[PDB]
């Protein structure tokens, strides 16, 4: 069967707190840098 | 005969703030009586109302369009 | 004009749509697909709660028309009442394996 | 136009915005007393140690808080509709002006007389004049005469525009294919300012819309000159 | 035809602990693989044509 | 497993946590946006130098926001955890349907982002109106991009809404009536139906802006005999549902948090609370023209639309005033959750409020396309559907982790909020009956102060935003595991413990009919 | 072990192949229209129908094989579509809308009139007639095959059944025909417009419906359907009904009034 | 709500830690791009 | 309406079958003799340029661009006219 209970009913570990915040990290900040990045995209089209 | 014209009045036809068919209307009517007319013999002249309220109301552009395909034989509207 | 040829419930069903077709027929509600009737819900005449381990959620509509549920676990042994309206209910363990 | 810090609505130009003004302080006061009433009641239900956690019978004040809050929406509706149907009531103007929209200017057309039509853009900000307004300024202005009722037929020859002049309360959209009436009267003479006000491309913001409101003399003179 | 669903039945209810979309057999299998990755090769190929598609080719 | 598990789920929780992850990471996109938005207009002149990639910034904004933060997280999130288990319910009607419902919003926004990197992108605003929209003026593939990103997020919502309808009415114990589901089932359910109604409506006017764009049809084109305001009438037939569609869930979770938090076994006037939410639904459907007062409509239907618009207030007074009343003489837990409740109460009132002064039509020429209909709809949704979404998740997360989050960090978080959006947003009243126009990347010079200050609290409110995720970060990091929740009697979706396991309702609840 | 009468769905990866089939499908449709290339839109549409055809299958294993349908699944797929029929319903009001929009105010470019001038419409009377007395007919025949599998008739079942797909075919090949033979295009302004989407999307959900009973059809030889238990067959004709009463409506409305 | 005391207690030096990592995820590649816009427009 | 016909006692395929084979198929076989009838072709109207029809702003997306899907050289033309 599947694994139940805190920190095992998601799907990303949260077994190491660094490794965790490396995630939380990478993942809500490839969103809010996904729309800078996209401006740069159109400014260097021309 | 009102002549000492200033704009085309209020037409109850056409009450509201769309007023497309009033412009497209009076251009109909002036053609219209101009074929009558440059037909029968008689005088432009008595078009001449038509003539005032379609050139006051009616964007250039428009006239201009209609106007050319009238010429062209692709007007859509009868005359 | 007719004839046959189309299996039946009685033929053809199976796995559990035949298992609720057969206790219907025995007039048996093993998967709860009927509300229970209350009874006077006393001490002595408490509401019998099938279930097939030691504790069950009951929900309790105190008076007909109430909106507001009252949720609570019912344990094996001694008839525990609704925290609301006082009505006894009774856990009664154990079937289905047949 | 509008100038530092502004609160409100620009001033009455015409009787119709004056009547405007009337009707927001009227539905303003409502909505600050509203605002102000929900907000104490919530600080009155929060600041009590006392309870009462029981069951509450909801037939009599449910009356209360439906009949009060629709009387509240006549009292709005009444001067709402009086003002929607005078603003509609029958004018005769003395005088038709058309407005085509583009990207990214204003063409507008008088001819009710002679062939007269000009294209208005924004002033470059590189070459406004000493005390000329970023944004607003026009080459050539609308020329318009003061104190006489003006038929403004509104459209466009590409995208959707809308014609805005916030001091008349004016605000007609300009769509290809059709042609919105509305009438312009000015109690006053001077300049009054405007903006597209439907997202037209990349120049939504700088295509500006001046009226100049002159004496008719004035008005027939312009117009002379302008052909 | 003859009613073989009772065969079926059968094979559908064996107790190996299969999922639905596997239980009848090999071809399941099969299917399965060929879908999924026609599924995520299209889904690549798909990101690729965005990429072309980003940048100006006259 | 992994895959097994979270790629091909049948599980209403763990889909309820794919949406809540994938809400949370589009609210990131969302904010960037609305920070380009603000950073151009922070002082006068141009930033990006470039009024398109504006205009795109702006559409991009708006279709997160609405269509992969609030609607995902309200409905995908909330909806799949809470709707089963508060009808002790073992899943959904359709548990592999509900599955695709979710997989379908990645490839939506992949389409987006997609829509913003060909071309000069879709500057259309999220409204799209042709000619604008049109193979003209927005020649390429940008806006066809968008209106396919809209199709699926909107078959997306379709499926799901008969998923909640199915699984509301046909899954709830024998003994329980639609008179004794509670309020957030109700709020979702009503949602659903809108959902249901609505979204057909656009996916018709927008294939018809497809057709336009790349089959030669003339629908909104005059030359074919066509009409850009036909396209207006479609998606605002949609759009104003959408806007109730939008807030519904947010009043359920708001009439559940203001109990709770009360001490309180119920809220106040159930049934007055039913009728109100149903009464909003079937007048949302009939008021769409009150988005179109300047197109140049006939008064008598001007009349009709400012009419109609402002009954919407009355059903809408009874929800509030019912949650004064369900407060009143409550044993109040100043939780972090009341004060995202509390504060909702307030600015969807004012929201609210400045939506009745926009409901006149005699006015609305004026305010109409000026920052006064940006500053109302903003209190209703970044104050309104964010402010309700907040509580929501502060007050359940400890239901779905096992965790719980420092208090006293979430209290905090809280009120950098409120100033920031209160910074942001209030100004803009001023902005609009001063005359400032929306869609615009400057503005004259006047409205300089009020530019700057809303633009300095579009700040504030980032520093809340990056705060929110460390405060997660933290309630992982420590691992306090929850042990006693208060009030199970009256919140069933607590009763199988934090978290609940992956099967619920196995046996399902027994309730005596009497 | 369950003691509820509901089903819990095995793990599937249909609903991530059908998601990515929409992407392909529509990142197809944009490369196609755009960039001239159709291998996109040929994988989406294949991997859709894989997907279409895996997913169903197994909803027959569940049910004729597994036993899964109890009356309550049974009830929940009921509701479930009458809700897709009613989201089909307002898709198609909003074409009507359209319609009704550009033919009762007809614009200076069409004339001002309704037909406009340089349409020649089909005349109502024609295959218009034919096409209605097909589906109407189709309905007679699909009610006929309900009756005899509610009777246990296995032989008139499946002679109504094939009836009503006959008519549905005829009415495709018809409507191929007339698209084929219409003076007028979908290029022919808002009267092509309004004409080729709305009887298209139409002509559509008649091959959708008629592939419906189709595979109704194919259960049926394969005995799946008892006399009691029949959902996919109500479904069909739930659909096939709907089908028709939006053909009554393109009639009445296009051809006959628009005419 | 009560709870249990944290599994893996998180100090206010690893608050510190885990926030400053939290604002810099957010600000560094956002300023990196608003910072070279310049850069971006000649060109 | 009862329509004009009588019947409804018990609700049987009989019946259905009876208006399928009765009503419904007999209503088809004269629509299909009432059509192949009134077929054969009509006289093609004058070509003119419309401006409101043959509606190009972007090019087809087969063919060469400027066919219609099913286009028919018989009935069909093109902005520029009928095919040779
Ligand atoms: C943000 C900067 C504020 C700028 C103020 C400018 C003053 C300088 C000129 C000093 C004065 C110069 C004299 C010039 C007179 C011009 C009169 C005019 O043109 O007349 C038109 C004016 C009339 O309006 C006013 O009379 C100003 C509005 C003030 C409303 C009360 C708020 C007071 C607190 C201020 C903090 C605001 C931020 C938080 C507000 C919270 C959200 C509402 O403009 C409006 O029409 C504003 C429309 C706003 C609609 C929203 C309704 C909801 C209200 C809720 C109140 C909650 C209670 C506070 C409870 C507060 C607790 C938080
Ligand atoms: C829900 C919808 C939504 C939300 C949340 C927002 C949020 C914000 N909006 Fe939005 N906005 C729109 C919908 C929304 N907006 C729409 C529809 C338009 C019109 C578009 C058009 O004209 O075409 C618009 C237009 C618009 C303009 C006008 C552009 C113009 O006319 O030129 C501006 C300018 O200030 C603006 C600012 C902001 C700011 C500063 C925020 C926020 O920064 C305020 C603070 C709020 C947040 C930062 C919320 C964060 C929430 C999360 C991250 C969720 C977390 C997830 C979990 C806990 C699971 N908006
Ligand atoms: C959740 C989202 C949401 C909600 C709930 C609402 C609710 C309302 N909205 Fe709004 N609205 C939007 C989102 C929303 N809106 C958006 C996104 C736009 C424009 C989008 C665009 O153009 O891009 C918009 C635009 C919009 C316009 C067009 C303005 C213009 O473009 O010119 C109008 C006009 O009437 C309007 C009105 C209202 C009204 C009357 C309500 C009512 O439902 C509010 C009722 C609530 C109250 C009234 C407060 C509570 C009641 C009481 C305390 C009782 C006492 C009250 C009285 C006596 C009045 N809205
Ligand atoms: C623009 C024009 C303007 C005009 C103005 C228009 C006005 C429109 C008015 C609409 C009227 C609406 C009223 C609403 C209520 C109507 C009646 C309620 C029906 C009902 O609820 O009755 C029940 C159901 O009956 C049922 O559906 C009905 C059962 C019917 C059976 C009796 C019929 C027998 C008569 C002959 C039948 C027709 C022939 C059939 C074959 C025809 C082939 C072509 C009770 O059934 P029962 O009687 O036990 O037997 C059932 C038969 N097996
Ligand atoms: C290019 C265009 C081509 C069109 C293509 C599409 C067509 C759709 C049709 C599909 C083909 C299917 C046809 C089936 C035909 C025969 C089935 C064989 C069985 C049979 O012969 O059926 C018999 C009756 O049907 C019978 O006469 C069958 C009767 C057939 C009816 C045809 C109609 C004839 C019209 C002539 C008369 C017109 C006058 C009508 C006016 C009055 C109406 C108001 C009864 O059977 P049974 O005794 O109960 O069986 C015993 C045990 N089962
Ligand atoms: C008897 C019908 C048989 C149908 C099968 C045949 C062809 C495939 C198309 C079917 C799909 C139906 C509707 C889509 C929209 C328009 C097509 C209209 C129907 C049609 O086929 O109309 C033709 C136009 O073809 C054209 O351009 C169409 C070219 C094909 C375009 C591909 C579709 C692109 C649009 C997809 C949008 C889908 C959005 C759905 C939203 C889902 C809900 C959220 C008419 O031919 P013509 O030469 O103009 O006139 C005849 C003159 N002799
Ligand atoms: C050239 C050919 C091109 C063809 C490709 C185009 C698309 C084709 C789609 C055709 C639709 C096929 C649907 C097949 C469904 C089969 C599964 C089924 O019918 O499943 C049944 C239940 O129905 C259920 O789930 C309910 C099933 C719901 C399906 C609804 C289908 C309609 C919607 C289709 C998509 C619409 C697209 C619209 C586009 C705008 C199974 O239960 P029973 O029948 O009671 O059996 C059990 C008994 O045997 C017990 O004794
Ligand atoms: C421009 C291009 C755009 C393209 C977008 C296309 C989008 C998606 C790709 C299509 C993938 C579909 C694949 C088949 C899906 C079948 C769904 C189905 O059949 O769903 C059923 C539920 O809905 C029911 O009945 C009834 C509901 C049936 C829904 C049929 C799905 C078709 C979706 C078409 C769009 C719908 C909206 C149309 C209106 C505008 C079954 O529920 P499950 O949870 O599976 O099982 C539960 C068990 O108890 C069964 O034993
Ligand atoms: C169902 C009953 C509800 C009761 C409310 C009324 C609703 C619908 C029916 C009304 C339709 C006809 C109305 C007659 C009045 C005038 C008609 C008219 O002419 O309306 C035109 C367009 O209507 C059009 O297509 C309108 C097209 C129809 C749009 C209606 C929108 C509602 C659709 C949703 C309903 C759900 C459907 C459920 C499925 C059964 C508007 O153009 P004009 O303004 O004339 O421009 C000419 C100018 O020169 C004048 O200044
Ligand atoms: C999220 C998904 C978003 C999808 C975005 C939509 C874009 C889909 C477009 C597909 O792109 C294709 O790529 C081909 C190569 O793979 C191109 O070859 C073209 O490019 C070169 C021309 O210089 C040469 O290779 C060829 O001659 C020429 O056909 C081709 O035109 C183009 O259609
Ligand atoms: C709206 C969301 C944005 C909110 C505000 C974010 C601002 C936070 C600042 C973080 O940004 C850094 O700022 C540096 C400068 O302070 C930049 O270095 C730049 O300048 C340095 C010297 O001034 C050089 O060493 C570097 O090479 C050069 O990249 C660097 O790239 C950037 O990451
Ligand atoms: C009758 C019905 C349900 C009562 C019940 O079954 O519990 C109740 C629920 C909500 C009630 C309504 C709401 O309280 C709103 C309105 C309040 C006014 O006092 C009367 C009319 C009013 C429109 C009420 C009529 C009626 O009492 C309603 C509609
Ligand atoms: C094969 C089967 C007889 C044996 C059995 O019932 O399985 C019979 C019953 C009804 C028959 C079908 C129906 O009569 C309908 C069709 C009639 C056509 O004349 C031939 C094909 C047609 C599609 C038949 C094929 C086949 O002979 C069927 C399917
Ligand atoms: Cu022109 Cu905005
Ligand atoms: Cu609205
Ligand atoms: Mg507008
Ligand atoms: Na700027
Ligand atoms: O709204
Ligand atoms: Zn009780």
């Amino acid at each position: 069967h599947y694994e139940e209970g805190p920190g095992k009913n998601i799907p990303f570990s949260v077994e190491n707190k660094w490794r965790l915040l490396a995630m939380m990290t990478l993942f809500f900040g490839s969103g809010f840098a996904a729309p800078f990045f996209i401006v740069r995209h159109q400014l260097l089209k021309k | 005969k009102i002549k000492n014209y200033q704009t085309a009045p209020f037409d109850s036809r056409f009450p509201n703030q769309n007023q497309t068919r009033n412009c497209w209307q009076n251009y109909l009517d002036f053609h219209r009586c101009e074929k009558a007319m440059t037909a029968k013999g008689g005088d432009v002249s008595v078009c001449e109302w038509y003539r005032r309220v379609y050139k006051s109301l009616c964007p250039i552009s428009w006239v201009s369009t209609w106007d050319d395909r009238r010429a062209e034989g692709t007007f859509p509207g009868k005359i | 004009a007719s004839g046959g040829g189309v299996p039946t419930d009685e033929e053809q069903a199976t796995g559990l749509e035949r298992e609720v077709m057969l206790a219907a027929r025995k007039g048996q509600d093993p998967y709860n697909i009927l509300a229970p009737k209350a009874t006077s819900g006393t001490k002595e005449d408490p509401n019998l709660v099938p279930s097939i381990t030691n504790k069950r959620i009951v929900g309790c509509i105190c008076e007909e028309d109430n909106s507001t549920v009252i949720w609570f676990w019912l344990h094996k042994g001694e008839a525990q009442r609704c925290p609301s309206c006082g009505t006894h209910y009774k856990l009664v363990p154990h079937q289905l394996a047949h | 136009m509008a100038y530092p810090m502004q609160l409100g609505f620009q001033d009455a130009t015409s009787p119709i915005m004056e009547e405007l003004l009337h009707f927001h302080d009227h539905t303003l006061m409502i909505v600050f007393l509203i605002s102000s009433l929900v907000l104490y009641i919530i600080s009155l239900m929060l600041t009590t140690k006392l309870t009462h956690t029981s069951t509450m019978d909801a037939q009599e004040v449910e009356t209360i808080w439906t009949i009060l809050p629709a009387i509240i929406l006549i009292l709005i509706a009444l001067p709402s509709l009086r003002i929607l149907y005078m603003m509609d009531e029958i004018n005769n103007p003395s005088l038709t002006v058309k407005t085509m929209g583009h990207q990214w200017y204003w063409s507008y057309e008088y001819t009710d007389y002679e062939d007269l039509s000009f294209d208005s853009y924004m002033i470059p900000t590189s070459e406004l004049k000493p005390g000329e307004l970023r944004l607003l300024e026009v080459d050539n202005r609308v020329v318009l005469p003061m104190e006489m009722t003006i038929r403004m037929l509104v459209s466009s020859e590409d995208v959707l525009h809308s014609w805005a002049v916030p001091s008349l309360g004016l605000k007609t959209d300009a769509i290809p294919g059709r042609l919105n009436q509305t009438t312009l009267m000015s109690s006053r003479p001077g300049l009054y300012y405007g903006q597209c006000s439907e997202i037209c491309g990349s120049n939504h913001s700088f295509m500006p819309i001046v009226l100049e409101l002159v004496p008719l003399k004035y008005f027939e003179k312009w117009s002379a000159s302008m052909l | 035809f003859e009613n073989r669903v009772a065969e079926k039945q059968k094979l559908f209810q064996e107790d190996n602990g299969l999922p639905v979309h596997l239980k009848g057999g090999a071809t399941d299998n099969i299917l399965y693989r060929v879908t999924m990755t026609l599924c995520l090769g299209g889904t690549l190929y798909s990101l690729y044509c965005l990429g072309w598609a980003s940048f100006p080719h006259k | 497993m992994f895959i097994n598990r979270w790629l091909f789920s049948t599980n209403h929780k763990d889909i309820g946590t794919l949406y809540l992850l994938f809400g949370a990471w589009a609210g990131m996109v969302g904010t960037a946006l609305s920070l380009l938005i603000r950073a151009e207009l922070g002082q006068p002149g141009t930033l990006l130098g470039d009024d398109q990639i504006y205009n795109v910034v702006v559409t991009a904004h708006a279709f997160v926001m609405i269509f992969f933060m609030v609607m995902p997280i309200m409905i995908g999130g909330f909806g799949n955890w809470l709707v089963p288990l508060m009808i002790g319910a073992p899943d959904m009607a359709f548990p592999r349907m509900n599955n695709m419902s979710f997989w379908l919003l990645p490839p939506s926004f992949l389409l987006l982002l997609a829509s913003s990197m060909v071309e000069a992108g879709a500057g259309t605003g999220w409204t799209v109106y042709p000619p604008l929209a049109g193979n003209l003026a927005h020649a390429g593939a940008s806006v066809d991009l968008t209106i396919f990103s809209l199709h699926l997020a909107g078959v997306s919502s379709i499926l799901g809404a008969i998923n909640f309808i199915t699984t509301i009415i046909n899954m709830k114990p024998p003994a329980m009536s639609q008179y004794q589901t509670p309020l957030f089932v109700w709020s979702v359910m009503i949602t659903a139906v809108l959902l249901l109604l609505s979204l057909p409506v656009l996916a018709a006017g927008i294939t018809m802006l497809l057709t336009d764009r790349n089959l030669n049809t003339t629908f909104f084109d005059p030359a074919g005999g066509g009409d850009p305001i036909l396209y207006q009438h479609l998606f605002w037939f949609f759009g104003h549902p959408e806007v109730y569609i939008l807030i519904l869930p947010g009043f359920g979770m708001i009439s559940h948090i203001v109990t709770y938090y009360s001490g309180k076994k119920e809220p106040f006037g159930y049934m007055g609370m039913v009728w109100a939410m149903m009464s909003i639904g079937f007048l949302g459907f009939i008021v769409w023209a009150h988005h179109m007062f300047t197109v140049g409509m006939d008064v008598d239907t001007r009349a009709y639309f400012t009419s109609a618009t402002m009954i919407i207030a009355i059903p809408t007074g009874v929800k509030v005033f019912s949650w004064l009343a369900t407060l009143h003489g409550g044993n109040i837990k100043w939780s972090p959750a009341m004060m995202w409740a509390l504060g909702f109460i307030f600015l969807f009132t004012v929201g609210g409020l400045t939506g009745i002064v926009l409901a006149n039509s005699s006015l609305d020429i004026v305010l109409h396309d000026t920052y006064y209909v940006v500053a109302h709809f903003h209190y209703v949704l970044s104050m309104g559907a964010v402010f309700a979404i907040m509580g929501g998740f502060v007050h359940w997360f400890p239901l779905f982790s096992g965790y719980t989050l420092n208090d006293t960090w979430a209290k905090i978080h809280f009120a950098i909020m409120f100033v920031g959006v209160n910074m942001t947003f209030f100004p803009q009243h001023f902005l609009g009956l001063s005359g400032m126009p929306r869609r615009y990347s400057d503005y004259p010079d006047a409205y300089t102060m009020w530019n700057t200050i809303s633009s300095m609290g579009s700040f504030i409110s980032l520093t809340a935003v990056m705060l929110m995720v460390f405060i997660i970060w933290e309630a992982f990091a420590s691992k306090r595991e929850v042990l006693t929740v208060d009030l199970t009697t009256t919140n069933l979706e607590w009763l199988n413990g934090c978290p609940p396991p992956y099967h619920t309702f196995e046996e399902p609840t027994y309730v005596n009919l009497k | 072990h369950q003691t509820h009468a509901y089903h819990m769905v095995n793990p599937s990866p249909w609903p991530l192949t059908g998601a990515l089939s929409a992407l392909l499908m529509t990142s197809g449709l944009t490369m196609w229209f755009h960039f001239n290339s159709m291998t996109l839109l040929m994988i989406g549409l294949t991997t859709n129908m894989l997907t279409m055809y895996q997913w169903w299958r197994d909803v027959i294993r569940e049910s004729t094989f597994q036993g899964h349908h109890t009356p309550a699944v049974q009830k929940g797929l009921r509701y479930g579509m009458i809700l897709f029929i009613i989201s089909e319903v307002l898709f198609f009001t909003g074409f009507f809308w359209a319609f009704y929009h550009s033919s009762l105010a007809p614009t200076p470019e069409l004339g001002g009139c309704w037909p406009p001038t340089g349409i020649h419409p089909l005349n109502p009377l024609e295959v218009p007639l034919l096409n209605t007395s097909v589906l109407l007919a189709s309905g007679v025949s699909i009610t006929w095959a309900h009756h005899s599998l509610m009777e246990g008739d296995r032989k008139h079942m499946l002679q109504a059944l094939f009836i009503t797909i006959t008519l549905g075919v005829y009415f495709t090949l018809l409507q191929a025909s007339e698209y084929y033979e219409a003076p007028f295009t979908i290029s022919d302004g808002v009267y092509g417009s309004t004409f080729f989407v709305a009887t298209g999307f139409h002509g559509l959900h008649v091959i959708i419906g008629s592939t419906f009973l189709i595979v109704c059809f194919f259960r049926q030889l394969k005995f799946h359907f008892t006399s009691n238990h029949h959902f996919g067959f109500e479904a069909a004709a739930w659909y096939w009904h709907f089908v028709d009463v939006v053909w009554l409506f393109l009639y009445v409305s296009i051809y006959w009034w628009g005419s | 709500i009560t709870a249990k005391p944290a599994k893996t207690p998180t100090s206010p030096k690893e608050q510190a830690i885990g926030l400053s990592v939290t604002f810099l995820s957010f600000l560094l590649p956002a300023g990196w791009v608003l910072y070279h816009l310049d850069n971006y427009k000649k060109s | 309406a009862s329509a004009a016909k009588g019947d409804h006692g018990g609700t049987g395929a009989r019946t259905w079958r009876f208006l399928t084979f009765g009503l419904a198929l007999p209503s088809v076989a004269l629509c299909t003799l009432n059509s192949w009838l009134h077929s054969g072709h009509r006289e093609r109207p004058a070509f003119i340029p419309y401006h409101h029809l043959r509606i190009r702003t972007k090019p087809f997306s087969w063919g060469d661009g400027n066919h219609t899907f099913f286009h028919n050289p018989r009935v069909n033309p093109l902005p520029t006219g009928y095919e040779k």
